[PDB]
């Protein structure tokens, strides 16, 4: 199952405060409008490669 | 170069006295710019005040003459002009010698002089003459006999008022009409910004700050790193100074042209 | 100072720039978050094997 | 905690997210630091400094000179001319003389007057001084005269005088050359 | 000054932004040349025959 | 190490020479502009009327 990740996956690259300024940063990020794999927890949990970091989106209401 | 380090001075006195001619050039260009603006606007010897009674043959000069109702005593057009347009790290900015108020006073004096006394005040002294005969003199100058003006005074006044209203509206509404000044300000600010940002470059050393690197390493290689930093920063400073000199020369040329234009297209006829 | 900078025994009317001044710092301060804690070098330097 | 610097510490009103440690504005100029002990934010301001200049009427007329400190407040004047920095013997100039506050800095050794003339020694921001004791005042642009405008009158000259003026223009400089190996 | 070698780029990375500084001036020069020729010749609003 | 000393000396001297040449070029250009203005004024006012 494939899905289109529009613009998610941005994190504060550092612990430095700023205010009202454009900053350019080269770092590890999730490309925009990407293909994200979608998995179902019904009749699984397959082992997956790490490959230099990973994103994870969970939307499960039940604990 | 480093912000008050003794080793900096010790190594720099080994290099010469570059800062002397750097400061000399900067002071020279500052004084030159001051003299430039002074000679552009200082063209009269007295101050003329417009009479309170204003009947210029039907012409309306309300939106061009200054009025004593604003703190800055600035007219409508210059007010719109001002409204259209929109640190301590080792360098400073000096304030100009002539503030805006004196500039406005010169502009008002010149404008009142050229309205009232025609153009004779540019050679001797101010001599009265009604505006209509000055218009007749100008038409006779441009080759059209004075007979035309006296039969079309009202039409000319109406055209003048309509044109000045139209130009005021165009200035109020249209934008991007001040490309030159904005371009100059933006490019100067950008040059200063890149110069101040270049301070943080490694320049091939192992640290970008002198105070920390001084107190964490053996001196014998510390002088090597300090030499690398000094030569890099000096090169950047020289580049900035050269750019400033070029820009100052160009601005002086433009201001000389503007001074000639003001001198001969106002105090007389071309 | 003006004579020394201009390298002459006579000076005419005008304004000259000689040098600069900077206020010197008074004292030094240093802070560390709240407390200190000692990690066990003893077990590394004193172990059965 | 490792970040070292110099300046003056002031209270700050900025707000930080619960995980930053120090802030900056541009070009790695750290400006806001929070104290780890109390978790209170403070602002750094560079310690005041500026240039100094001397106003003199020329040594021929006299030898009394006024001093101008560029871009500094009055309160920093006495603490910067102390007996350890900037010619300790100048500490007497740090007081006594009527200190004057302008937009171009602070002035010492010159009186202030309410009049206005056409001066000869520029200072800045419309203020300039002259020897008359050295006194500093505001620029006076010139004498003001009002021309009596009226819509049925002229003014015609009756006598002419001729005059001669001089103008100087440079045209060339010295012709010089330099070698390479000899240098 | 690189000759298509990433070592040159890596070493230049520490030298600061001289690259853009030297890039912008030539663009400014070309722009003013274009404006200059356009100004010197474009002085009429129609074409007469 | 004499080679290193020579390299330092020559790089310093070349830096100074480059600075001097740039200053001379700027001043020469300004003087040229002034001389052109003077020639125009002399050719216009003296040989005619303004
Ligand atoms: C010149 O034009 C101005 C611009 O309209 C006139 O000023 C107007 O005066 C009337 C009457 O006082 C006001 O109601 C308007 O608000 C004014 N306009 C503006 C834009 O302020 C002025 O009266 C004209 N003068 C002459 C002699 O014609
Ligand atoms: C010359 O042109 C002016 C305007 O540019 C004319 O003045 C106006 O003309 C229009 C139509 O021609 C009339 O509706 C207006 O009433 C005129 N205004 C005034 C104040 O008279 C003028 O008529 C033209 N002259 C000739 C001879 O045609
Ligand atoms: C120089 O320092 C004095 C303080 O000694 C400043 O005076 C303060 O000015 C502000 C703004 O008007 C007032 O709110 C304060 O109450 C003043 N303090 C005192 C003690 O009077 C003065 O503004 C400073 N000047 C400059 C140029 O920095
Ligand atoms: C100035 O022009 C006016 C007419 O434009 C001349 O006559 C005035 O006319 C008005 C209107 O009829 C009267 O109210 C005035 O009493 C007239 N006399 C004035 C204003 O003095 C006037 O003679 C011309 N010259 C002067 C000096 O005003
Ligand atoms: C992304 O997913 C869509 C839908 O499955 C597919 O058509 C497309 O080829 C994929 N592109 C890439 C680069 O994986
Ligand atoms: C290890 O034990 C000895 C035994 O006396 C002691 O002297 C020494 O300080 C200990 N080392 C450490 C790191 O505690
Ligand atoms: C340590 O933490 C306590 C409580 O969080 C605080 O009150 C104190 O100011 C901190 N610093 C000290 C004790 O130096
Ligand atoms: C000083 O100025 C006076 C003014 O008249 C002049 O006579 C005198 O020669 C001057 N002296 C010097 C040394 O310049
Ligand atoms: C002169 O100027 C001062 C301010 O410097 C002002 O207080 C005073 O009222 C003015 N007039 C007189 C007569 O002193």
């Amino acid at each position: 199952a494939y899905t289109n990740s529009f613009t998610r996956g941005v994190y504060y690259p550092d612990k430095v405060f700023r205010s009202s300024v454009l900053h350019s940063t080269q770092d590890l990020f999730l490309p925009f409008f990407s293909n994200v794999t979608w998995f179902h927890a019904i009749h699984d949990n397959p082992v997956l490669p790490f490959n230099d970091g990973v994103y994870f989106a969970s939307t499960e209401k039940s604990n | 170069i480093c912000g008050d380090s003794t080793e900096c001075s010790n190594l720099l006195l080994q290099y010469g006295s570059f800062c002397t001619q750097l400061n000399r050039a900067l002071t020279g260009i500052a004084v030159e710019q001051d003299k430039n603006t002074q000679e552009v606007f200082a063209q009269v010897k007295q101050i003329y005040k417009t009479p309170p009674i204003k009947d210029f043959g039907g012409f309306n000069f309300s939106q061009i003459l200054p009025d004593p109702s604003k703190p800055s005593k600035r007219s409508f057009i210059e007010d719109l002009l001002f409204n259209k347009v929109t640190k301590f790290n080792g360098l400073t900015v000096l304030p100009p010698l002539l503030t805006d108020e004196m500039i406005a006073q010169y502009t008002s004096a010149l404008l009142a002089g050229t309205i009232t006394s025609g153009w004779t005040f540019g050679a001797g002294a101010a001599l009265q003459i009604p505006f209509a005969m000055q218009m007749a003199y100008r038409f006779n100058g441009i080759g059209v006999t004075q007979n035309v003006l006296y039969e079309n005074q009202k039409l000319i006044a109406n055209q003048f008022n309509s044109a000045i209203g139209k130009i005021q509206d165009s200035l109020s509404s249209t934008a991007s009409a001040l490309g030159k000044l904005q371009d100059v300000v933006n490019q100067n600010a950008q040059a200063l910004n890149t110069l101040v940002k270049q301070l943080s470059s490694n320049f091939g050393a192992i640290s970008s700050v002198l105070n920390d690197i001084l107190s964490r390493l053996d001196p014998p290689e510390a002088e090597v790193q300090i030499d690398r930093l000094i030569t890099g920063r000096l090169q950047s400073l020289q580049t900035y100074v050269t750019q400033q000199l070029i820009r100052a020369a160009e601005i002086r040329a433009s201001a000389n042209l503007a001074a000639t234009k003001m001198s001969e297209c106002v105090l007389g006829q071309s | 100072e003006t004579k020394c900078t201009l390298k002459s025994f006579t000076v005419e009317k005008g304004i000259y720039q000689t040098s600069n001044f900077r206020v010197q710092p008074t004292e030094s301060i240093v802070r560390f978050p709240n407390i200190t804690n000692l990690c066990p070098f003893g077990e590394v330097f004193n172990a059965t094997r | 905690n490792g970040l070292t610097g110099t300046g003056v510490l002031t209270e700050s009103n900025k707000k930080f997210l619960p995980f930053q440690q120090f802030g900056r504005d541009i070009a790695d100029t750290t400006d806001a630091v929070r104290d780890p002990q109390t978790l209170e934010i403070l602002d750094i301001t560079p310690c005041s400094f500026g240039g100094v200049s001397v106003i003199t009427p020329g040594t021929n007329t006299s030898n009394q000179v006024a001093v101008l400190y560029q871009d500094v407040n009055c309160t920093e004047v006495p603490v910067a001319i102390h007996a350890d920095q900037l010619t300790p013997t100048w500490r007497v100039y740090s007081t006594g003389s009527n200190v004057f506050q302008t937009r171009a800095g602070c002035l010492i050794g010159a009186e202030h007057v309410n009049n206005s003339y056409e001066c000869d020694i520029p200072i800045g921001a419309g203020i300039c001084a002259s020897y008359q004791s050295i006194i500093a005042y505001t620029m006076s642009l010139g004498a003001e005269n009002s021309v009596a405008y009226s819509n049925n009158s002229i003014a015609i000259p009756t006598n002419f005088t001729i005059s001669v003026t001089t103008e100087i223009l440079p045209v060339s400089m010295t012709k010089t050359s330099v070698d390479c190996t000899m240098y």
